[PDB]
C-alpha cells in the first residue's frame, strides 16, 4: 500500500520531524492522541502512508525517533503531539555526539545503531507493500549528520531496492552552532551522493533570509525557521498523502525526476511565504519560480533546470493553473534544458493547509545547486587547508585521508551539475 | 463461429477497457449483471454477439477478458463498480508494486514473475473458445506497465497461439494529458519490441482526442472519463463487425487483408464523425455526403496529422445507422474530386464500404449526443509516419545526454537496446518514405 | 547525567574553592547545612544544579568536590568555617608539611606520601557519577603544591580516566599581589608538564584581577578576599551553562569546540562585565550594548595583553540576566565597525553567544554591585602568548645564573628537566606565531 | 605543627639566648611562670613553634641550654623567666672550653655531645612536624663557636632534609674578650658554610658602633649589645611566631632568600634606633646594620623586610617600590622581583611601629674580609698555634678554614659583577 518509515535523527531532526507530525496530523484529522475526528474522507484514503492503524480507530505516525543525547527526546515527547509517537520507537543513547560528525558516525553512534534498525526492521515487517525510507536531519552536527548518514548506509544494506528520501538541512553561518559544520556538512554530502535517491536540500542561510529579508524578523529563531521547512515538507508530500488524479509514489518521482543517478539534490521552494488578501494564481506561480522563495540559497538564473514539479493546493481553476505554468517556462525558456522535453510537470491538489486559501510548492532539480556546495566547499578548505579543529576527529580515529575523499568527491559533484549547464 | 480475447494492461488499457465493455453491454441489451433477455438461447447459442461475450447455465454473459496490471488502485475501481458482477474475479490479475514509468522494469524485473500467470489466465479463456480468432491488446505506450509487461505478452502469445491473430489498440502519449518524461523512451521501446508480433495496431494520440472533447464537446480540462468514453466510441466502431452480423471485416484477419498490404506498415489512422455535445439541445443532423466529407478534416483525426501531404494504401469507410448505399456512392463520387486524395500507384484507388443499421448508442449521461448516423474511416496513410517523426526527435534530444538511461540500465536491460530499437525507428520512417514521396 | 568534579588543590585553589561554593549555593538556594527548599526531589534528581552537587537521603546537597593541600592551615578554616557542614569530612584532605614553594616538594618528595589518598577520594566521589563529564582543577602556578602536586594530579588522572576532559583554573603569578622569587620556576615548570594532559586552560593574571579590584572597585589595596569574589563571578559565569537549564543556554563543551583550534593552543581568555562598585551603580544603568563594549577593552581582561596586536581564533560572549538576543546582535554589530576585531584567515568570523537566564548573585558583604545583567567573554587569541613571553623572561634571567636551582635538584630534579620545561615553553611561543601567518 | 627546636650554647649562646625568651614571652603572654596572662587570640595561635604544652595550659620554651661549665647557666636560672626552662633541658660541663675551639669541638666538647643529642631527640619525638633547628651561639670561641659547630654537624647526620638556623655573633676587638678569637671565627665560618641553611650574622663591631655613635653610649656593656640582639631576633621570626598574610616556615625563607647553596649569610638591620617614609628609608642605611657592612658597597641578591605595628598596608608597598627603584642600582638585576615585603599587626614591646630588615648582600664580604684580616696576621707568624695542636690539630685544618673563607669572599664578588642581557 505504498507506506513511508519516517526517520528522524539529532536534535534538528527531531525538531523539524515532529512540526511535520503536527502539521501532517492536523491536515488529517488526528488529535494529538491519534483519534480521527475530521470531516472528508480524503484525509482516510492515503492514511496508511504515513500512519500506521492501531486497535481502537487509534492512528500511530509509522516514525522512529533517534539521538545520542535525552534532551530532544524528553522536549518531543512532552510537546503538543508527544503523546501520538509510538513509545517503543523512541531511541536515544546518553553520551551525545557534541557536534562531532565522527562520535555520530564512528564511535558513539555504532553502540546505539542496532537498537535503531531493530525498530526499523519491525516497523517494516508491519508493512504491507514497503515503499521507502524518508528520514529528516541536519549535515552540520553529529547525531544527524554522521549517525544518520549511518543509518541510511545500514538501511541500504538490509533494504537494497527500497528508496532512500531524506529532507537534510545545510548549515549556514547566519545560525551557526560550532565552526566545525563545514566539515561536518562535507563527510555528509559524500556519503548522501552514494546512498540516497532523493534529497531535498533545506539551506539554513535561505530560511534565514525568508525570515529576515522578506518576513521582516530582526530575530530569527529555530521556530520561524522550521515554520517553512513544515510547509515545505507538507507541500513535497500532498500526492502522497492526499488523492488526486495523480497515482505515484516515490520510486515514480525518481525516475522522472533524476536524470542522472548523482544529480538527486533538489531545491525547494513554497509560496506564500508565511493572509486576509488572498493570492492569484498568476501570483503564486510568479513568486514559486522567484529566487526568494527558494528554500536553498541558489540564483535559479546562474543554471539551468534539469526537471522542475510544481504542487498547487486549494480549490482553483485548474485552467489558469496551467496557462501560469506555460507562460513562465515560454517566458524563461532559457533556464530550461531543451534536451529533456517537456520537464515541468504540474499537479494540483483540492486540499489546502491549515491557513491559506491556496498554495504551491516547487521542486526543482536545477544545475543552480552547485552554489550551495561551492559555498560549504570554500568554507571546509578554508579550515582544512591549515587542518584546525581536525584533533576533534582524529582523536576519535578518523584520519585525514578521509577528509580529502569527501571534499574531492564533493567538487566533482560540482562539476558534474557544470557539465550540464553548458550543454 | 470464432471467438476474440480481449487483455487490457496497465491504466490506460484498464479504463480504456472498463469503458468498451460498458459500451458493449449497453449496444448488445446486457445488464450490469450479465443477464440478457434480447438471448433466447439460454447458456449457449452460436450467435454474432458470442465472440465477445459467453453464457453460464444461469444465463449470465462474461466478456472474454483478461485485466493486467501490476498494481491494484486502478482494477480494484474493476472489482467494486457498476459492473463488478459481470467480471469473475480470476480475469482481475493485479500485482504489488508497478513498474514506475519504467519499460525495464515491466518487462524485465517485474515482467518476469507474473507473466506465467497471466498466461495461464489467458489459457483459462482459450479453452473456453471453439475457434479463437485471436487477441485485442489495450494498453498505453507511456506506462512502464502500458509499455514494458506489453511486449513481453505479445511475445509470448506469438509462442503459444502461433496462427492467431494480435491487434493492438495503443494510447500515443501526449503531454496536455498526464506525461511523464521518460515516456518517449518506453514507447520505442516498446514499439521496437512489439512491431513483429502485433498484426494491425490503431494509434489514439491523446492530444488529438484531448482537442476534440475540448472543440466538439466544449470541456474547458477533460478528464480520463471524457477521454475513454470517445475512445470507446472509436473502439466500438471497430469492433462491431466482429459482434454483429455483417460481411466487412468479420474476422480479425481481414482487419490485415484490408488495412495493411506491408507488414511493418500496419498502422491505420481513424477518423470519426459525427462528435457532437449533447449539451445542444437542438442540433440538425448532418447528411450521409457530410460526415463522409468530414473523415478528411484533420480535425476529426485519432492522431493529428496532414493525409494530405501523404499517399493511402487502403480506406475503409464504416456507417452506422441510417445509411443508404445510395447516399454513400454519392459522397463518395463528391470526394474524391473536392479533397486531395492520393492513392499508391500499387494500389487500387477505391473504399471498401461497411453499413451497420443499428446507430451509434451513447452511455445515458455521457458527453455524446446521440446521431442517426456515424461513419468511422480507417485509412492507411503515410501521413502517419509524422507521429514517429516526433515521438524520434524527443527520444534523439534525451538519448544524446544519456538522461534517464541508468534507470533502465538499472533492471538490467542493455544500453545497447535503446540503439537497437531507435535504429529500427530511423527504418520504420524510411520505409513509409519510399512507399510515399516521389522525386 | 553530565557531573563535573572540582578538584582544589593548595593555598590559591582552596581559596578559590571556598568563594565559588559559597556563590553556587546563593545562586541555588542552598543554604550553609546543604538544605535546600526549593529542591522536590529527596535523596536525588537528574536536574542541572545537580551536575555539581550529590544528594543524600536527608535531602542535603554536596558539592562534588574536594579540597587537597599538603599543610592544613587553609583547609582548617574551611573545616570550621560557615559551609563546615557542607562538605563530608573526607572531601577535605590536608598533609602535615607543604612543598616550601617548591614544585620538586610537591610533586616528588611530599607528594607522593599523599597522592594515593586523594585518588581514592576522587574516585569514590566519580563513583557516585551517572555520566562523568571530567574535572576542573583549581591551582596556582607559583605555589609547591599548586605547581607540583597538580603536575601529579593531572598525570595520575590521563592514566585512571583517559581522555577524560580536565580543565583548569590557574592563578598567574604577579609581583603586586604576593609573589615568591622562583615562582617563575614552578609556573614554566608545571606549565609544561600539565600542557599534554589538559583539554582547557583558563589563566586569572593576579596583577589583571588586582588592577581590575582598585580602578573599577575602589580599593586601595586589594586582598586575596577581594580578588577570589572577582575570580568566583567569571568562574560562575563559565560553569553556569553546566548548572542550568535555558531555551537560549549554550553548553560549556559546545564553546570548547570553538576555544580550541589545536590541542596546545587551549588556553582562552577571559573578560567580563561590568566590574562596577555600589557607588558608581546606584548612577549608571549598564546596558547590553555597554557592557559588550567593554569586553573588548584591554583594561577588563584576566590576562595582561593587547589583543589589539594579536588576530582572534573564536570570540564567546556568555551573557547572564535581563538580556535578549536582538540587542545582543545590535551590539555585536556595533562593536563589529568600531574596533579592531582581527581574525585569523581560516576560520569563521563570527560570534558564538549563549544566554543564561538567571541574573548574577553577589555574596553578602562583597565589593560588587548587584545588576540586571553580566557578560563574559571568552575569546581566544595569540595576544595571549605575550603572559608566556614575560614569564619565560623572569625564567631566562635566573636560570641563566642556576639561580635557586640547587633548591630543586636537592629534592631530586636533574637541570635537564628545566632547559626540557623551557623548551617547551619555546615551542608553545612559536606555536603561538604561527597560527597567526597568513595561509599560503 | 611546625615546631622549631632552640639550641643556645656558650656564655655569649646562652645570653642572648635568655633574652630572646624573655622578649617573644613578653610579646605572646607567658609569665615566668609559664601561664599564659595575654589577652590576644593571635598570641597562641602559633605558639607551639617555640613552646611545649604542659598539663594546665603551661607552656614551657623548647630550647636547650649547652655549656661546658656551670657557671653561666647557674646564671641563666637565676634571671626572670629561668623556670620557665625544662630542668632537663639543662646540660652543663665542668671543665670548661678556656675560649679555645679545639676544646669545644675535638677534645672537650665530644665527652658532652652525646649528652645534648638525646637531649635534641627527645624534643623531637614529642613534635607533630618538625621544622628545623635554631642554634645561638657565638664564633668568638670555645663552647658555642667550637661545640655549636660539632652539634650542628652531629644533628645534621640524623635531621639532613631539616633545616639548620643559627643566630651567630661574630667577634671585633671593640667588645673584644680575647687575642685567639680570629681564630675560632675562621674555624666556624668553614663549618656554617657547609652545614647550615641560614646564618643570620649579629656583629658585635656593629652593635658596638650603634650604641656608642647611635646610641651615644660611652661605656657600653653586653647587656646594651644584647638589647639590640633580642630587638632583631624578635623580627626575623615575627612571620614564624604570628598568623600574618604571610604563610610561610623556615625552608620557604631559605628557598627565597638563599639563590646558592653556600651564599646563606644574612645582613640583618633594625629601625629605629615616626613613618612609613622613614622608617623604610633607615632600614636600606648602613647605620642601621647589625653587621659592619656598607650595603652600597655589593648589590643585594635578595631582601626581605617586616613591618609590624598599626599603618597602612598601601603606602607600605609604595615606599618599598620607591626605595627600589632609587637605588635600582643596588640590586641584582637577574633575580626579578627580588624584595619581599610583610606585615604584622601586633608591635613589639615599647614602640608604636618597628621594622627589620634581612639582607643577602655581596657586601657582607667585607665582614669576612675582616675576619680575614685578622686571622692571616697571626697565623702569619704563627702565633698561638699550640693552644690548638697541643689539642690534636695541625695547620691543614688552619689553611682549609683560610682558603674556604677566601673563596666565600670571592663567590660573593663573582655574583656582585655578574650582568644581564
Ligand atoms: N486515453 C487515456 N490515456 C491514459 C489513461 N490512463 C493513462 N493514460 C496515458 O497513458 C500514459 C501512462 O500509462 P499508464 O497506463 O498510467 O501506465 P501503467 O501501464 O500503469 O504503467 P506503470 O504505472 O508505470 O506501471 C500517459 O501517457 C497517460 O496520459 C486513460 O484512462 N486514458
Ligand atoms: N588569586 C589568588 N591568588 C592566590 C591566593 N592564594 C595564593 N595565591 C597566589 O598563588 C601563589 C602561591 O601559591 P599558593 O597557593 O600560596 O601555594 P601552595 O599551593 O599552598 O604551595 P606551597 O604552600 O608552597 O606548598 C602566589 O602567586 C599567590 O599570589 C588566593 O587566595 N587568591
Ligand atoms: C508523489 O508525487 C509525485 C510523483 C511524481 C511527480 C510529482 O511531481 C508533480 C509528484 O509530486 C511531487 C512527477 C514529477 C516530475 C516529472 O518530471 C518533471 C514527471 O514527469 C512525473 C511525475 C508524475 N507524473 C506526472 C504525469 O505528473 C509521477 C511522479
Ligand atoms: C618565616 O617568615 C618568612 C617566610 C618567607 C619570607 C619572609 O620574608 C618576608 C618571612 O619573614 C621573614 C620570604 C622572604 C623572601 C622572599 O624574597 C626574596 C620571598 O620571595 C619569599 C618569602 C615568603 N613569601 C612571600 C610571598 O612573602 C615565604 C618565605
Ligand atoms: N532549521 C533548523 N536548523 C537547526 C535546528 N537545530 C539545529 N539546526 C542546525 O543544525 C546544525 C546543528 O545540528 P544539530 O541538529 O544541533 O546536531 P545533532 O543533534 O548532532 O544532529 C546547525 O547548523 C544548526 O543551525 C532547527 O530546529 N532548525
Ligand atoms: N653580644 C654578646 N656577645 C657576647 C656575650 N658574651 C660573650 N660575647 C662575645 O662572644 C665571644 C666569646 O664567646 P663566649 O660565648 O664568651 O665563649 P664560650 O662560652 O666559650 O663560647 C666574644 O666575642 C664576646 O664578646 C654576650 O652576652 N653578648
Ligand atoms: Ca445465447
Ligand atoms: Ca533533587
Ligand atoms: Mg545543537
Ligand atoms: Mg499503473
Ligand atoms: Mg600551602
Ligand atoms: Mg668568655
Amino acid at each position: 500500500m505504498r507506506e513511508i518509515v519516517h526517520i528522524q535523527a539529532g536534535q534538528c531532526g527531531n525538531q523539524i520531524g515532529a512540526k511535520f507530525w503536527e502539521v501532517i496530523s492536523d491536515e488529517h484529522g488526528i488529535d494529538p492522541t491519534g483519534s480521527y475526528h475530521g470531516d472528508s474522507d480524503l484525509q482516510l484514503e492515503r492514511i496508511n502512508v504515513y500512519y500506521n492503524e492501531a486497535t481502537g480507530n487509534k492512528y500511530v505516525p509509522r516514525a522512529i525517533l533517534v539521538d545520542l543525547e535525552p534532551g530532544t527526546m524528553d522536549s518531543v515527547r512532552s510537546g503538543p503531539f508527544g503523546q501520538i509517537f509510538r513509545p517503543d520507537n523512541f531511541v536515544f543513547g546518553q553520551s551525545g555526539a557534541g557536534n562531532n560528525w565522527a562520535k555520530g558516525h564512528y564511535t558513539e553512534g555504532a553502540e546505539l545503531v542496532d537498537s535503531v534498525l531493530d525498530v526499523v526492521r519491525k516497523e517494516s515487517e508491519s508493512c504491507d507493500c514497503l515503499q521507502g525510507f524518508q528520514l529528516t536531519h541536519s549535515l552540520g552536527g553529529g547525531t544527524g549528520s554522521g549517525m544518520g548518514t549511518l543509518l541510511i548506509s545500514k538501511i541500504r544494506e538490509e533494504y537494497p531496492d527500497r528508496i532512500m528520501n531524506t529532507f537534510s538541512v545545510m548549515p549556514s553561518p547566519k545560525v551557526s552552532d560550532t565552526v566545525v559544520e563545514p566539515y561536518n556538512a562535507t563527510l555528509s554530502v559524500h556519503q548522501l551522493v552514494e546512498n540516497t535517491d532523493e534529497t531535498y536540500c533545506i539551506d539554513n542561510e535561505a530560511l534565514y533570509d525568508i525570515c529576515f529579508r522578506t518576513l521582516k524578523l530582526t530575530t530569527p529563531t529555530y521556530g520561524d525557521l522550521n515554520h517553512l521547512v513544515s510547509a515545505t515538507m507538507s507541500g513535497v508530500t500532498t500526492c502522497l498523502r492526499f488523492p488526486g488524479q495523480l497515482n505515484a509514489d516515490l520510486r515514480k518521482l525518481a525516475v522522472n525526476m533524476v536524470p542522472f543517478p548523482r544529480l538527486h539534490f533538489f531545491m525547494p521552494g513554497f509560496a506564500p511565504l508565511t493572509q486576509y488578501r488572498a493570492l492569484t494564481v498568476p501570483e503564486l506561480t510568479q513568486q514559486m519560480f522567484d529566487s526568494k522563495n527558494m528554500m536553498a540559497a541558489c540564483d535559479p538564473r546562474h543554471g539551468r533546470y534539469l526537471t522542475v514539479a510544481a504542487i498547487f493546493r486549494g480549490r482553483m481553476s485548474m485552467k489558469e493553473v496551467d496557462e501560469q505554468m506555460l507562460n513562465v517556462q515560454n517566458k524563461n525558456s532559457s533556464y530550461f534544458v531543451e534536451w529533456i522535453p517537456n520537464n515541468v510537470k504540474t499537479a494540483v491538489c483540492d486540499i489546502p493547509p491549515r491557513g491559506l486559501k491556496m498554495s504551491a510548492t516547487f521542486i526543482g532539480n536545477s544545475t543552480a545547486i552547485q552554489e550551495l556546495f561551492k559555498r560549504i566547499s570554500e568554507q571546509f578548505t578554508a579550515m582544512f587547508r591549515r587542518k584546525a579543529f581536525l584533533h576533534w576527529y582524529t582523536g576519535e580515529g578518523m584520519d585525514e585521508m578521509e577528509f580529502t575523499e569527501a571534499e574531492s568527491n564533493m567538487n566533482d559533484l560540482v562539476s558534474e551539475y557544470q557539465q550540464y549547464q553548458d550543454a | 463461429m470464432r471467438e476474440c480475447i480481449s487483455i487490457h494492461v496497465g491504466q490506460a488499457g484498464v479504463q480504456i477497457g472498463n469503458a468498451c465493455w460498458e459500451l458493449y453491454c449497453l449496444e448488445h441489451g446486457i445488464q450490469p449483471d450479465g443477464q440478457m433477455p434480447s438471448d433466447k438461447t439460454i447458456g449457449g447459442g452460436d450467435d454474432s454477439f458470442n465472440t465477445f461475450f459467453s453464457e453460464t447455465g444461469a444465463g449470465k454473459h462474461v466478456p472474454r477478458a483478461v485485466f493486467v496490471d501490476l498494481e491494484p488502485t486502478v482494477i480494484d475501481e474493476v472489482r467494486t463498480g457498476t459492473y463488478r458482477q459481470l467480471f469473475h474475479p480470476e480475469q482481475l490479475i493485479t500485482g504489488k508494486e508497478d513498474a514506475a514509468n519504467n519499460y525495464a522494469r515491466g518487462h524485465y524485473t517485474i515482467g518476469k514473475e507474473i507473466i506465467d500467470l497471466v498466461l495461464d489466465r489467458i489459457r483459462k479463456l482459450a479453452d473456453q473458445c471453439t475457434g479463437l480468432q485471436g487477441f485485442l491488446v489495450f494498453h498505453s505506450f507511456g506506462g512502464g506497465t502500458g509499455s514494458g509487461f506489453t511486449s513481453l505478452l505479445m511475445e509470448r502469445l506469438s509462442v503459444d497461439y502461433g496462427k492467431k491473430s494480435k491487434l493492438e489498440f495503443s494510447i500515443y502519449p501526449a503531454p496536455q494529458v498526464s506525461t511523464a518524461v521518460v515516456e518517449p523512451y518506453n514507447s520505442i521501446l516498446t514499439t521496437h519490441t512489439t512491431l513483429e508480433h502485433s498484426d494491425c495496431a490503431f494509434m489514439v494520440d491523446n492530444e488529438a482526442i484531448y482537442d476534440i472533447c475540448r472543440r466538439n464537446l466544449d470541456i474547458e480540462r477533460p478528464t480520463y472519463t471524457n477521454l475513454n468514453r470517445l475512445i470507446s466510441q472509436i473502439v466500438s466502431s471497430i469492433t462491431a463487425s466482429l459482434r454483429f452480423d455483417g460481411a466487412l471485416n468479420v474476422d480479425l484477419t481481414e482487419f490485415q487483408t484490408n488495412l495493411v498490404p506491408y507488414p511493418r506498415i500496419h498502422f491505420p489512422l481513424a477518423t470519426y464523425a459525427p462528435v457532437i455535445s449533447a449539451e445542444k439541445a437542438y442540433h440538425e443532423q448532418l447528411s450521409v455526403a457530410e460526415i463522409t466529407n468530414a473523415c478528411f478534416e484533420p480535425a476529426n483525426q485519432m492522431v493529428k496529422c496532414d493525409p494530405r501531404h501523404g499517399k493511402y494504401m487502403a480506406c475503409c469507410l464504416l456507417y452506422r445507422g441510417d445509411v443508404v448505399p445510395k447516399d454513400v456512392n454519392a459522397a463518395i463520387a463528391t470526394i474524391k474530386t473536392k479533397r486531395s486524395i492520393q492513392f499508391v500507384d500499387w494500389c487500387p484507388t477505391g473504399f471498401k464500404v461497411g453499413i451497420n443499421y443499428q446507430p451509434p448508442t451513447v452511455v445515458p449521461g455521457g458527453d455524446l449526443a446521440k446521431v442517426q448516423r456515424a461513419v468511422c474511416m480507417l485509412s492507411n496513410t503515410t501521413a502517419i509516419a509524422e507521429a514517429w517523426a516526433r515521438l524520434d526527435h524527443k527520444f534523439d534530444l534525451m538519448y544524446a545526454k544519456r538522461a534517464f538511461v541508468h534507470w533502465y540500465v538499472g533492471e538490467g536491460m542493455e544500453e545497447g537496446e535503446f540503439s537497437e530499437a531507435r535504429e529500427d525507428m530511423a527504418a520504420l520512417e524510411k520505409d513509409y518514405e519510399e512507399v510515399g514521396v516521389d522525386s
